[PDB]
Parts: structure tokens; C-alpha cells; sequence
């Protein structure tokens, strides 16, 4: 007899971040061209600790 | 305008400006001021009129 707001029942159950976490590491493996490396070391390393 | 500092510290995390090297790096913040930026500004537009 209420409303409800419901999320989508594959985000209660984690799985999306399995998807994520693929992507990033992806991304992680990727090189910065036009970039230095230090800049690269400091976003994988800010990615390394979540 | 962006403030200063707020766009420099930026500017000066990307750099990654070691103490003990010497840099070509530490010159390019030299003038960066406003009252310049307007000083340009109103520079060039005169002398495109004229």
C-alpha cells in the first residue's frame, strides 16, 4: 500500500563492482602518454588503496 | 578570476618540484599575477584596433 524507492536487486547483491574493479585494472595497466610517470605512480597508487 | 593560489598549487603538484634539482621548471610561475592578465588584455585589443 506505500511507495518505495527500490534499487535494482544485482546492486544489493555486489556484483557491479566486479565489473568495476576489471575496468580499473584495465585502466591501471594502460599507459599515460602524454603524461609522466610520477603522475601515473600517484593515481595507481591512489587507486591501490580502496 | 580564479584565485592564485588555488590554480598554482595545482599547478605545483603536477610539477613534483624536488628541493635539491635544479629546474628550468620553477621560472614558468614567474609572473602570473592579474593586473598583468588585464594589462594584456587591454594591450592587445587596442592594438588590433589601431
Amino acid at each position: 500500500g506505500v511507495l518505495n524507492q527500490v534499487l535494482n536487486d544485482n546492486i544489493r547483491n555486489g556484483h557491479v563492482v566486479n565489473q568495476l574493479m576489471e575496468a580499473l585494472m584495465q585502466l591501471s595497466r594502460q599507459q599515460f602518454p602524454t603524461m609522466p610517470v610520477d603522475y601515473k605512480r600517484s593515481i595507481q597508487r591512489g587507486i591501490l588503496l580502496l | 578570476l580564479v584565485s592564485t593560489e588555488a590554480q598554482i598549487q595545482k599547478m605545483s603538484q603536477d610539477l613534483q618540484l624536488e628541493a635539491l634539482t635544479i629546474q628550468s621548471e620553477t621560472q614558468f610561475l614567474t609572473g602570473i599575477n592579474s593586473q598583468a592578465a588585464n594589462d594584456c588584455f587591454k594591450t592587445l585589443i587596442a592594438a588590433m584596433l589601431s
